[PDB]
């Protein structure tokens, strides 16, 4: 063609995803994240019944 | 829980009991009965005494209607997948046999076997086998052996209580022995009894006006919903 | 048959005008269950029968 | 663009991974309470 | 010939060899003294492979007959398709359904994982029945039930049962021993064992074991 | 006491939330919704049977509930033609005579039957802490909701077929043989762009 | 309307006005108490 | 403790003889019963197979996730020569040797016979000093040491510690099992596990195992 571009427009791929470079950002921030979150738990309310509500 | 929803005085009715009052029953069936669900709007059985006697009618009409309603299916539900039986129409089953009929077999076991027609020593045999078992029923002990179960018929019969449950000779594998057990089965029986009465007029009244295989009633009625109802028999 | 099915959809409906003006009177007063208990019965069950007449000669109508 | 494309990506899921592990870790009994 | 006691049959014979692997001396069916690699020493293993024996023999008991019979209803008067017993397993797939008996009139059956999904489910309820009773007679005996499971009742007389015992185990070795020959005659010559035995009452040795001999020369 | 004010603490304007604690009258209350649901649904649809003209386009009458039929494709032919009003009527008349069912029902429940149900019905019965009675109480109506969408899925698979409007010489009613079940397809438009 | 039940077609014109009467009827009935 | 005690969570649920065998109740981590052939009668025989059973583990964890991550990259965004763990030791004969993550700068492995020099000696060093004790670690736990090798220290608590065994076993079985799946998918399909998995999914009805069934035919 004239020019460089990516083309994505009307394609129908899951979450905008054209690379697997750009699919696994996703996963490369959620589970650091959710891992983040998983050691946080330690300082949080763990419970077998008591629950937060009428 | 299983004697408690079926029997005494709060088992299951056939109304709930925000119809009823639970004082309005008829007094004269207050439990102790399995198929007990306090059901008598007309009260065609008043005393006690004729309720013996309902008893015996029910539980033979129930245990006829057991086999009735599976035999009137099965041969059907062979031939019409295609077995080599010869027509499995009930109601047109007697009239193959009238003057050179046949039959097969493989029901549980294998084998298509044929009969060497014996109609006419069927006939005379039906009627000595059950005026040799009906007077059995009434009071005879008849004779003892064969070994069918355990037991295999030791002497004769029993000193008496048994007017509809035997039970001796008639468990091969002692089934019921505990009496929760067998009031369980009890209620099971009667049930599933009378589910096989209904369904012996849910047969007969399609014979009557459709005229049609009533095993081919499941072929038409669930292959087209809307092409077999009443809306479709009745108008024609 | 056209008036055989008209005359029951009458009847149908005046047993509905007779549910609808009456079964909240006798469930609201505070005996009427007590009361009027056996009419309820027979009315829904009149009730039922004239839907399923109607229903079965709706195929006898051709 | 397509790095600027993953910039973009890890930007916004940063903001909402911390959104939903932040309104899972134990929100409503951080009020005044009784 | 008591099979019990100090004098139960011994597997040599006339070498009867007393001081035998001395942690048996009869008192349970099957006891010979054959030992040799020495597996069995300790009391609760032993009861273990006894479990594990017998619920072996009386599987192959059954593993047998099913070999057994479709092959002589093959010679005799039936019709089956894929009549021989390794690829009857392939009767699903076949043309339209898995004719039992060769009658396309009787269950016909295809969806091979419906079949299995009903198979794992009812063999995991009766293995656990098996194993803690429940229904159809509450767990009494580990290994010989009978109360619901005697419809004939031969566990009368104790000698006679334990002479039941003793043709039971004898009765399971032997068809144990049989389904690994199935097992084996199975990968050499890839054909039926009754073709093979008619192929061997005919053939008294020129088609006999040692011409499906030379196969693995890689 | 429990139709009350200065008791509950709720005014009349605000008269639905006295039924938190009242499971009976909760349920006949959602009984007789659902008996007002079915009964707009038989009344318009049997409105626009009477006032419906075959030989005229469906969209120029003004119509909204003969077309929910259509699509599923009882009585009518290729290029969108009518061949009947017998369908729709029943579809009509079985809604209309069902409201009278589900309004008895609620009626029931929400004046004469039992303000709790946990009294005396330990299956019916709900505390809204019980979350394992919630867990049960969603699983049953996620059965069926599961059982009414395989209600369609026979309708497409089995029995008459559903109107296509891709089918080649105009649209036309007719019967799926492979639905393209992949998951890699089908989880392909939750996830599209919107 | 397909068949016999022609006569019926004042009736049906007066079906799906109904089903919105039930609030002016709950009003009504929170107002036959006075509003207590 | 639910894990372990006298009430853990048996491997038949209700159906687990509603009793354990006799020998073991709790006080090791990852122990439901299932010692049903009863081979561990003996306790230095059953601590001889905890200490094989956690290094299998260990081993299989890795086993497993070096076999699926190249089939990942290579199939994603990279090259690997041949990705699939059939084909990954060929690597040093294919062109030039081993370019470990294909990049011709770095590695670029070849002479397999000095390789297997190396790993036979570091791993000599390493299998000696796991069973005796050596640097950087004095010997005290044959398979819970707890040293400079845990850095990040998770293991001073009992209890979490006592939940984290269990966890690591219950993560070993499922990775061993895991790794004979791999093996056996290797025999029989002859292609990589996400490429079986990518073929799986696209029709699950017929591309299921029972394709394959027909292949080891007599
Ligand atoms: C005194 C003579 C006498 C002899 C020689 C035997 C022999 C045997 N008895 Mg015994 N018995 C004898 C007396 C009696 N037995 C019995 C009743 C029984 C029973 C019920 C049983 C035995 C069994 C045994 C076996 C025990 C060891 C074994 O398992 O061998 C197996 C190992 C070998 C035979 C060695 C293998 C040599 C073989 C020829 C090699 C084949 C060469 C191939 C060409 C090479 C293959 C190449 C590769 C690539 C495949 C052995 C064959 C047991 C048995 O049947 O085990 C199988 C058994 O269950 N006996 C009675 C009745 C009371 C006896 C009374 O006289
Ligand atoms: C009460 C119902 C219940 C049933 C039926 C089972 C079933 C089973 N659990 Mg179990 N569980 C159950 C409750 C529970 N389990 C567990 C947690 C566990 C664990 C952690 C484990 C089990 C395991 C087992 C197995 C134990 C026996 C065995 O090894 O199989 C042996 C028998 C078979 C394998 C037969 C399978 C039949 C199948 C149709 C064979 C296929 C035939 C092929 C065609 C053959 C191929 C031919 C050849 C030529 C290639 C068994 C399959 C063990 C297991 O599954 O390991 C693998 C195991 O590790 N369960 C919990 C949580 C506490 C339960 C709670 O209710
Ligand atoms: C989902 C709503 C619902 C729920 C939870 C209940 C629950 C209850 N009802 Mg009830 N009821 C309902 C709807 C409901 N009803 C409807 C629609 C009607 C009108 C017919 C009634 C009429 C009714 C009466 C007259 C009485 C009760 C009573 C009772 C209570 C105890 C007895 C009982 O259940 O037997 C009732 C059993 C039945 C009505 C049998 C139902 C018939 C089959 C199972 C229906 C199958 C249809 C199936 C689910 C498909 C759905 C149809 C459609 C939506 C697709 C119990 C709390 C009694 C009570 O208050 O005692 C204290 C009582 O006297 N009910
Ligand atoms: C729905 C089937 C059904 C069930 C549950 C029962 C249940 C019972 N029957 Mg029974 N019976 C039935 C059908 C049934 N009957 C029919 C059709 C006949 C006529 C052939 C009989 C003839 C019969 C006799 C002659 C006797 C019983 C007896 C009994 C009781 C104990 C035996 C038992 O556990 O059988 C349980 C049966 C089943 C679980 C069915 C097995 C599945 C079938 C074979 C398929 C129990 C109440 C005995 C009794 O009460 O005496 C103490 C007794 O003497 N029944
Ligand atoms: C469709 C919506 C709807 C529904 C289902 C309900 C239902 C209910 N409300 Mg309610 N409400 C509504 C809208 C609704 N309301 C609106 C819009 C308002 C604001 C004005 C209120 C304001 C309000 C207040 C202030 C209170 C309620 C209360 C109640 C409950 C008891 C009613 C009572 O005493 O019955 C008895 C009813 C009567 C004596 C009048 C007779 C009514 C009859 C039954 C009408 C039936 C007609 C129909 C054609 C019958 C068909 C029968 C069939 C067989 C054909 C009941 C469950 C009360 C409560 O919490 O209960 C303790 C309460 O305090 N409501
Ligand atoms: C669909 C589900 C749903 C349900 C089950 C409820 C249930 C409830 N809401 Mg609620 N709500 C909903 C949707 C819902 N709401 C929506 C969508 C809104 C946004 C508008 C609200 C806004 C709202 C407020 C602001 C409040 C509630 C309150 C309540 C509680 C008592 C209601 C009551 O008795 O009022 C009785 C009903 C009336 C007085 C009806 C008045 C009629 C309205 C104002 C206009 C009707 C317009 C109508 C379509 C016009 C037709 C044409 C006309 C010419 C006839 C009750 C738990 C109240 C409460 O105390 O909660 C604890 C409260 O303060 N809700
Ligand atoms: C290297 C294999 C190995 C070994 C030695 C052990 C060792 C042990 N396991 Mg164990 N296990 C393993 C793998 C292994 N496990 C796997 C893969 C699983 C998952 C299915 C389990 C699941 C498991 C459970 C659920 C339980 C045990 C238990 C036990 C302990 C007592 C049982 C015993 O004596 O086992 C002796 C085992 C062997 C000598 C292994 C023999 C290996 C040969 C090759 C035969 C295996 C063939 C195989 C069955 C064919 C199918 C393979 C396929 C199913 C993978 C013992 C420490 C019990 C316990 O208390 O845990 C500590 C217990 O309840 N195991
Ligand atoms: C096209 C298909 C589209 C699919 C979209 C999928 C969306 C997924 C949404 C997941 C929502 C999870 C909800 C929170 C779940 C949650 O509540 O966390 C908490 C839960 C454990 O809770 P507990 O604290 O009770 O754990 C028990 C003990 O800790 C008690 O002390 O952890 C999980 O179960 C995670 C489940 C898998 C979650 C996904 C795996 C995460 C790791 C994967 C990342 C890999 C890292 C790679 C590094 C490069
Ligand atoms: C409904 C039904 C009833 C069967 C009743 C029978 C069998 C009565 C037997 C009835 C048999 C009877 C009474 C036997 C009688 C034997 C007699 C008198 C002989 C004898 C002796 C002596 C000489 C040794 C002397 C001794 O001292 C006494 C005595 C008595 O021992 C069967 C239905 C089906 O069989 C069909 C019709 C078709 C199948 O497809 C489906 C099923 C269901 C199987
Ligand atoms: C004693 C001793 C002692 C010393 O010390 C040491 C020693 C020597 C080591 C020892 C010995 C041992 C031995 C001998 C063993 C063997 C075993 C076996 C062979 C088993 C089998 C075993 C076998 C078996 C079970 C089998 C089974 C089978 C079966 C079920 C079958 C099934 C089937 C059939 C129906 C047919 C179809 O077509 C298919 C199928 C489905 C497949
Ligand atoms: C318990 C019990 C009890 C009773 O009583 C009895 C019985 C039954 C006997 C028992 C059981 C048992 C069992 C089940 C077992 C199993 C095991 C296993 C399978 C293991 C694995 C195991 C497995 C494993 C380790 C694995 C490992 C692996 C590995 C290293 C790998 C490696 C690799 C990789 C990375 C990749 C590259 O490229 C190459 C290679 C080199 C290839």
């Amino acid at each position: 063609l004239v020019d460089e571009r990516m083309n994505g427009d009307g394609t129908g791929r899951p979450f905008g995803v054209n690379d697997p470079v750009l699919g696994w950002v996703l996963l490369g921030v959620f589970g650091t994240m959710w891992a983040i979150w998983f050691i946080g738990q330690k300082d949080l309310g763990d419970f077998e019944d008591a629950d937060d509500g009428l | 829980a299983d004697l408690d929803k079926w029997y005494g005085p709060d088992r299951k009715l056939f109304l709930p009991s925000g119809l009823y009052d639970r004082s309005e029953i008829p007094e004269y069936l207050n439990g102790e009965l399995a198929g007990d669900y306090g059901y008598d709007p007309l009260g065609l059985g008043k005393d006690p005494e004729t309720v013996a006697k309902y008893r015996e009618n029910e539980l033979l009409h129930a245990r006829w209607a057991m086999l009735a309603a599976a035999g009137i299916l099965i041969p059907e539900g062979l031939q019409a997948n295609g077995a080599n039986i010869k027509g499995g129409t009930w109601f047109e089953t007697g009239a193959e046999m009238l003057n050179g009929g046949t039959l097969n077999y493989f029901a549980v076991p294998w084998g298509i076997v044929s009969n060497p027609l014996p109609l006419f020593a069927v006939i005379a045999v039906e009627v000595g086998l059950m005026g040799a078992v009906e007077f059995y029923r009434r009071n005879g002990t008849g004779p003892a052996g064969y070994s069918p179960g355990i037991g295999k018929f030791d002497s004769s019969v029993f000193d008496g209580l048994d007017p509809l449950y035997p039970g001796g000779p008639f468990d091969p594998l002692g089934l019921a022995d505990d009496p929760e057990v067998l009031q369980e089965l009890k209620v099971k029986e009667i049930k599933n009894g009378r589910l096989a009465m209904v369904s012996v007029l849910g047969f007969a009244v399609q014979s009557y006006v459709t005229g049609e295989g009533p095993y081919a009633n499941w072929t038409k009625h669930v292959a087209d919903p809307f092409g077999y109802n009443l809306l479709t028999v009745l108008g024609a | 048959m056209t008036s055989i099915l008209q005359v029951a959809l009458l009847a149908l409906i005046f047993v509905s005008f007779a549910l609808v003006v009456g079964v909240p009177v006798v469930f609201a007063t505070p005996n009427g269950w007590t009361d009027n208990k056996g009419a309820v019965f027979s009315g829904l069950s009149l009730w039922l029968l004239l839907v399923f007449v109607v229903g079965i000669l709706n195929s006898f109508v051709v | 663009m397509l790095t600027l494309k993953i910039f973009v990506y890890t930007v916004v899921t940063f903001f909402v991974c911390l959104f939903i592990f932040g309104f899972l870790s134990n929100d409503p009994a951080r009020n005044p309470g009784k | 010939i008591e099979f019990y006691g100090p004098n139960r049959a011994k597997w040599l014979g006339p070498y009867s060899e007393n001081a035998t692997p001395a942690y048996l001396t009869g008192e349970f069916p099957g006891d010979y003294g054959w030992d040799t690699a020495g597996l069995s020493a300790d009391p609760e293993t032993f009861k273990r492979y006894r479990e594990l024996e017998l619920i072996h023999a009386r599987w192959a008991m059954l593993g047998a007959l099913g070999c057994i019979t479709p092959e002589l209803l093959a010679k005799s008067g039936t019709q089956f398709g894929e009549a021989v017993w390794f690829k009857a397993g392939a009767q699903i797939f076949s043309e339209g359904g898995l004719d039992y008996l060769g009658n396309p009139s009787l269950v016909h059956a295809q969806n091979i994982v419906a079949t299995l999904a009903v198979q794992v489910i009812l063999m995991g309820l009766v293995e656990g029945y098996r194993v803690n009773g429940g229904p159809a007679g509450e767990g009494l005996d580990p290994l010989y039930p009978g109360e619901s499971f005697d419809p004939l009742g031969l566990a009368d007389d104790p000698d006679t049962f334990a002479e039941l015992k003793v043709k039971e185990i004898k009765n399971g070795r032997l068809a144990m021993f049989s389904m690994f020959g199935f097992f084996v005659q199975a990968i050499v010559t890839g054909k039926g064992p009754i073709q093979n035995l008619d192929d061997h009452l005919s053939n008294p040795t020129v088609n006999n074991a040692f011409a499906f001999a030379t196969k693995f020369t890689p | 006491g429990g139709r009350d004010q200065e008791t509950t603490g709720f005014a009349w304007w605000s008269g639905n939330a006295r039924l938190i604690n009242l499971s009976g009258k909760l349920l006949g209350a959602h009984v007789a919704h659902a008996g007002l649901i079915v009964f707009w649904a038989g009344a318009m649809n049997l409105f626009e049977v009477s006032h419906f003209v075959p030989e005229k386009p469906m969209y120029e009458q003004g119509l909204i509930l003969l077309p929910h039929i259509a699509t599923l494709g009882y009585g009518v032919g290729p290029g969108g033609e009518i061949i009947d009003t017998f369908p729709y009527f029943v579809s009509g008349v079985l809604h209309l005579i069902s409201s009278a069912v589900l309004g008895f029902g609620g009626v029931y429940h929400s004046l004469i039957g039992p303000e709790t149900l946990e009294e005396s019905y330990p299956f019916f019965g709900y505390v809204w802490k019980d979350k394992n009675k919630m867990t049960n109480i969603l699983g049953y109506h996620l059965i069926m909701l599961g059982l009414g969408a395989w209600l369609l899925v026979w309708k497409a698979m089995y029995f008459g077929g559903v109107y296509d409007t891709w089918a080649p010489g105009g649209g036309d009613v007719r019967v799926i043989t492979n639905p393209t079940t992949n998951a890699a397809v089908i989880f392909g438009y939750l996830v599209k762009s919107p | 309307l397909p068949e016999a039940y022609a006569p019926f077609a004042p009736i049906v014109d007066v079906l799906p006005v109904i089903p919105v009467f039930f609030i002016l009827l709950a009003f009504v009935w929170q107002a036959a108490v006075s509003f207590r």
